[PDB]
């Protein structure tokens, strides 16, 4: 029937769940909340030539 | 049929174990003027322990800092009025008019998702000196007008037959009303922020009320009733969904001053202390 | 038909749910997906941006570029403390309106470590030594070289390289500190010293700066989300 | 390591004492695709006939300097062939290269910071009021800001601690930006793509990106050193398209 | 047990590259006196790029053009009168008295299809000197005759046993009534129009009348009740599903005039401007 | 039962939802489906046939045959325009009541390609070249054939080969402009002018006339369906 | 149980849906709003002799 | 919709019942456990450990 | 469908049940009241040296 059972949110130190698409419109569908991707150095090292971090900057 | 999706928990980098150096090795030692932001840690710079560190920075994504419903506009209209205008509600949609939102939405230039609106509608009796009646319950609409779509005159127009516009009619006592929007924009995202104008002369409208044009909402009464006057007060919630945004910004530090402009009154950049170097004591018997 | 029973809960609305919803434009057809430079995916790597710190934000400077300016001199002021403030990343006035504070102000909890680099806009010929400390909390700040040479410290050495980075390691007895932080939640304080002095040539000026700016390390988080203090307003249409 | 040269065109530039570049987001400009064009008539590409450096007008910096913005594009309408084909079509679309030179002795002090703001929508000193083309931008020449709040009709508030956008000015590093520290380099460079909404717009309607540059630490020096210190300005464009082709505008 | 069912987008055509040319083929030249329109695109007229075009023409197909709810009826009846008519409402079917739907309908020559039947039903307290009373809920029952079926006199008939037609009992405050109709014509389809007579003499009606013949509503209250009087108000609307159409036509230029006729007053075809050249100036200081 | 709850949206009519409903004849028998000729899949299926456009559209003429014809004679008048027109398809009075306007102001946005034919009815003697030319936007409309022979153009010469097709191609900074348009979805504009001129034999007329069509590419799509303005009534019954 | 999966309106540059009938009559389901075919030479190319397009309309 | 009907039971809150119920915290990330010594399982552990008794109580 | 089926709680001298999770967190799960684990030496034995119950405790 087109169910899709994926794990639950838990802690560290029957932990999944199951869901139905009722709707034809891939709009009605609920929110994607289980993503976590990242990518910083878009922001934080966006340099042409690579620098080391253990070397001096210049020179 | 079933199927199986596997998630994948993303945490925080663990710390490992480092000790004593003395070496030509400077992490230390940077050059800000590159436009570079250092990638050190503590164990650079001190002796450390092994630490296995099991956060997550779930609640920071996108999605889960904007998905929450949040109001973005009120409105009021009486049952019956010796005005002709005052028994209908009508607004031009943005999300400008309340200021957590916006300043929400306006850490990012660009902007693209699905959203879902949440109406709350209240009434009351009016005061007066004669009070006591008999009234079914009230029924009410709302209509959505796409932009060169005819316009209502009054509450009982023909344009309320809504033979293609979406219309919700509602009951008081049940539970609030609710739909789901698809992204509807002729760009390939939201603009938050334009600095241009509308005519190809760089004059007429300047900034955001050049792109936005969605249309209007229209609310009413159904019953056409009220021997004795009574108000109502429609609340409307977005709630976005499947997110995308681009290019992020300083947030907002002076308040804003209305929902036309970006205009601003000059505010200092944080308060002020005794001294470069005070700190309050806090250790004293 | 099927048997049923409500439970408590029905007909309510709450703002954070996730439920499905009909759809008022059946088959809509939206633009395709343009891929613009720049995506975002979270809020962390704005936090990991440097920015610019007002460190001296005393009075008659709330309004102007000095207010980012830590001033420093030659001649004998070994005596003298260059800065100290508290490590409240959140809550106190110094940290309160960078990106990492404003990121924070609308979350509840935080933790990690944190990094401060500090850049010396003096003259090519300018030379000299500082000290930068920080202490956990405890006892009272420092107010001696002495004092402060005991706690968490790293020696500034001004030279070609203009930039060193003080990292602040996150020592506490719990996982997370309060954003509006209280006695019991803590973090300490930084101060700055001379650790020789400022030597200069004839013909250059006596007197410089000194820049700071803060952001965060890459074992950072946040947590419980909440509305924000900094914004507000009297009526709509603002 | 601190040499560097870079050539466009019929144009080139040295440099002695850079840093390093800065790529906008780590984007290196690129022409439009088919899978993601909407213009269907075949696009002019001029190609080193509008893809060089071209200088602006310099200014000085003073003692007591508050710093200096300019829009872009219409800061290049006037500059040879790529002027003219923005003249003669509805859309066009190129990235840019942006370097900014400033020289001083081993006995000056001093640091400015060099940043591009994207959509840098603007406010007017009066605060039910808009604002006038001619106020945002005089073309090759720069527009100054102010150390006090600012009065006028139709004039942009332009309290350098604000940026005339309502925030607060040191956290513009959340943009593309580099530093000029007077004892370290001499130069910044900053590699931008075409950043947008839609495939392609018209150069006239639309300012893409703002350059500012802010003085952090004020010029000072000791008692005969030069006083004459400019700062120049030098943009070159980058995989340039124009589509439309009508008869020419005029503003 | 699931079965996959696999749905084919069916997106527009994308434009090739194209670059000069200097022959004999001539596509730009013509003759329209063949009743044939030109298949010519702009990479036959002029130099052309290649682009990869995702559009898809799904909003524009006959059954997502069709497929929402439009009114076709309003009516009033009253809770206590002296007229003994006015106590019930009822009317003949079709699609003929609200002009949005009946012109959207009439692009086409035939139409089949099955349909969506909803009732909106409000309720009022008429206005008197003398208001305030303790009802409980008006419950509302809607029976369909077809045609032959015994018709109802009063509130009270017999005939409202309704032992063989489909009644529909509703009670205010719940959601709206709802039911679906199959397709119920003695010919292959639904005809918009007849050019031709009810009589094999070539006289009688003319037109649309003479085919439809689809029943009759009626609408009344149950309680039987109200010391004090109340109006209601019944509308209905209509949506077609599983749509075919035949033999498209030109839209309705003049507006309809009456139910039974394509009767009109000549109209313009279209509004005036200063000259054959005239053309705004937009671009100006 | 089993226990469920209600979420918001419960109980409410909305015009174009999609939902299972009971049948009120149960088991009905439908008449058989028969194979009429002309079936229509898509409403895009009517936009791409031609159909006149009333380009004389001046005072004193909106109800005559006279509407749709533009006139053309011999001798000199190489500096008169032969006609010229704004395009919006779904705005302007020339083309909104044409079958691909009155498909379009059931819509709110557009997209694609456009075609205009022009044919010639003078006498079999007649011979002469036109030159149509289309302005994309951003300046203001050319007031010669000089001028407009600087943008996208076809110069027709007329033979036995009656009919030329200019083809507007879709230039455009967006993927989709409004079907009511204003300054910032502006398309341009469309004119005509005499290539050389109208010349003739000897007892044959000396003025003529030309007609047009237009209709849609196979690259055009609308989208975002609302009612039209161009139908409507004061009360029941019409 | 009878259960059609088909997949869901989507954009271009977990998207399935399920759907159960549950009345005896068909006139009872749901509209069919993803069929999208077209024909439009039976309007616009409605002649004997097929025209080629390169080649002049007469002789 | 799917025809339903509805039992007697509904609506109502009892104190013992055990349903699913909606988060008003979504995503929410729970700090780790930790192992604290002594952790209790059953009430009856606490009944099989020895403590005084009281015998003589009486007036005073 | 990611159901779960166990069994119910009886008596001494048709028994199952089954379970689906709707919601996307672990804290929106009912009680786990089917779990009965004990370890009562924790508190009534908590000595070094074992004691057999059988001999002496002392000497
Ligand atoms: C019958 C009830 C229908 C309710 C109609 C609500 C439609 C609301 C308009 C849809 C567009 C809203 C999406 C967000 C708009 C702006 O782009 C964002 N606030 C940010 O720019
Ligand atoms: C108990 C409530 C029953 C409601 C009865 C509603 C039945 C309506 C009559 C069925 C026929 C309507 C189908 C459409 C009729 C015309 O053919 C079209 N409007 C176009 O010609």
């Amino acid at each position: 029937m087109g169910a899709q059972v994926s794990t639950q949110k838990t802690g560290a130190h029957i932990i999944h769940y199951t869901n139905i698409n009722y709707y034809k419109d891939a709009a009605s569908n609920s929110a994607n909340r289980q993503d976590f991707s990242q990518d910083p150095g878009k922001f934080t090292e966006p340099v042409k030539d690579i620098m080391v971090k253990s070397l001096p900057a210049l020179n | 049929v079933v199927e199986a999706v596997e998630n994948a928990v993303a945490r925080v980098a663990d710390t490992i174990s480092s000790g004593p150096s003395n070496s030509q090795a400077v992490p230390a030692l940077t050059a800000v003027e590159t436009g570079h932001t250092s990638q050190v840690t503590p164990s650079d710079t001190i002796q450390t322990r092994h630490v296995r560190n099991y956060h997550s920075r779930s609640e920071s994504s996108i999605e889960n800092f904007l998905c929450r419903s949040a109001c973005v506009y009120m409105g009021e209209y009486h049952t019956t009025n010796t005005d002709t205008s005052k028994l209908f509600a009508s607004w031009t949609i943005n999300a400008r008019r309340m200021v957590q939102m916006r300043r929400k939405l306006e850490l990012f230039t660009y902007v693209r998702f699905d959203m879902e609106v949440t109406f709350v509608i209240t009434s009351k009796q009016d005061q007066g000196t004669q009070l006591g009646q008999d009234m079914p319950p009230l029924t009410h609409q709302i209509m959505y007008i796409p932009p060169g779509g005819p316009i209502p005159k009054s509450v009982t127009d023909y344009t309320w037959q809504t033979s293609t516009n979406p219309s919700i009619f509602w009951t008081e006592g049940n539970a609030p009303p609710r739909m789901s929007i698809p992204f509807i924009s002729i760009g390939n995202a939201y603009s938050n922020f334009y600095d241009g104008w509308s005519h190809f002369s760089q004059n007429g409208v300047y900034g955001y009320n050049t792109l936005n044009h969605m249309g209007q909402i229209y609310v009413r009464h159904v019953n056409g009733s009220s021997p004795l006057p009574m108000t109502s007060t429609v609340r409307m919630y977005f709630k976005p969904k499947h997110v995308k945004v681009w290019v992020p910004r300083p947030p907002r530090l002076c308040q804003y001053k209305n929902a036309s402009t970006v205009n601003f009154t000059p505010t200092n950049i944080t308060e002020k202390r005794q001294s470069i170097n005070y700190i309050p004591e806090t250790v004293k018997p | 038909g099927l048997p049923v029973m409500n439970t408590p809960g029905s007909n309510q609305f709450l703002t954070s749910d996730d439920f499905q919803s009909p759809s008022a434009m059946p088959q809509f057809d939206v633009t395709p997906e343009l891929n613009i430079p720049g995506e975002v995916q979270n809020l962390m790597e704005i936090a990991e941006v440097d920015s610019v710190v007002p460190v001296n934000n005393v009075e008659g400077k709330l309004d102007t570029m000095e207010i980012y300016r830590i001033p420093v001199q030659s001649g004998n002021h070994q005596s003298s403390q260059v800065f100290g403030f508290q490590v409240q990343p959140g809550l106190d006035n110094v940290f309160k309106h960078t990106l990492l504070g404003e990121i924070l102000n609308y979350y509840a909890h935080w933790s990690g470590s944190i990094k401060l680099t500090f850049v010396f806009c003096g003259s090519a010929m300018a030379t000299g030594k500082f000290l930068l400390a920080y202490a956990p909390p405890g006892a009272n700040a420092p107010k001696s070289r002495k004092d402060a040479m005991l706690g968490t410290h790293i020696i500034w050495d001004v030279g070609l390289q203009s930039s060193c980075v003080l990292c602040i390691p996150w020592i506490s007895q719990t996982h997370y500190r309060l954003v509006q932080q209280d006695e019991y939640t803590s973090a300490g304080n930084v101060t700055c010293w001379y650790q020789t002095g400022i030597v200069v040539p004839a013909g250059t000026p006596t007197s410089c700066s000194i820049m700071c700016f803060v952001s965060a390390c890459n074992d950072f988080s946040v947590r419980l989300l909440k509305d924000t203090p900094f914004i507000e307003q009297s009526a709509l249409l603002q | 390591d601190r040499v560097r040269s870079i050539t466009l065109g019929n144009s080139t530039i040295t440099t002695q004492e850079s840093a390093n570049v800065v790529v906008a987001y780590g984007r290196w400009p690129e022409y439009l695709k088919d899978n993601e064009a909407t213009a269907e008539d075949q696009p002019t590409q001029p190609d080193v006939a509008t893809c060089r450096f071209y200088t602006l007008e310099s200014v000085t910096w003073e003692r007591d300097s508050p710093g200096w913005w300019w829009k872009f594009p219409d800061a290049l309408k006037d500059m040879g062939l790529f002027g003219q084909n923005m003249y003669y079509h509805y859309l066009g679309r190129a990235g840019y290269t942006i370097h900014v030179q400033c020289n001083a002795s081993k006995f000056h002090q001093g640091c400015l910071m060099v940043v591009c703001v994207p959509e840098a929508e603007m406010g007017c000193s009066q605060v039910d009021g808009t604002v006038n083309e001619h106020s945002l931008s005089e073309g090759e020449t720069a527009k100054k800001f102010a150390s006090t709040s600012t009065n006028g009709t139709n004039t942009v508030q332009s309290i350098v601690t604000n940026a005339g956008m309502g925030v607060g000015v040191g956290n513009l590093t959340i943009f593309p930006h580099q530093w000029i520290n007077l004892r370290t380099n001499n130069c910044a460079t900053i590699v931008m793509p075409y950043i947008n909404n839609v495939p392609m717009d018209n150069m006239f309607r639309h300012h893409n990106f703002t350059l500012m540059i802010i003085p952090f630490v004020p010029l000072d020096y000791s008692s005969d050193s030069s006083t004459y210190v400019p700062i120049t300005v030098t943009v070159a464009p980058m995989c340039a398209e124009y589509n439309g082709l009508r008869l020419a505008t005029s503003l």
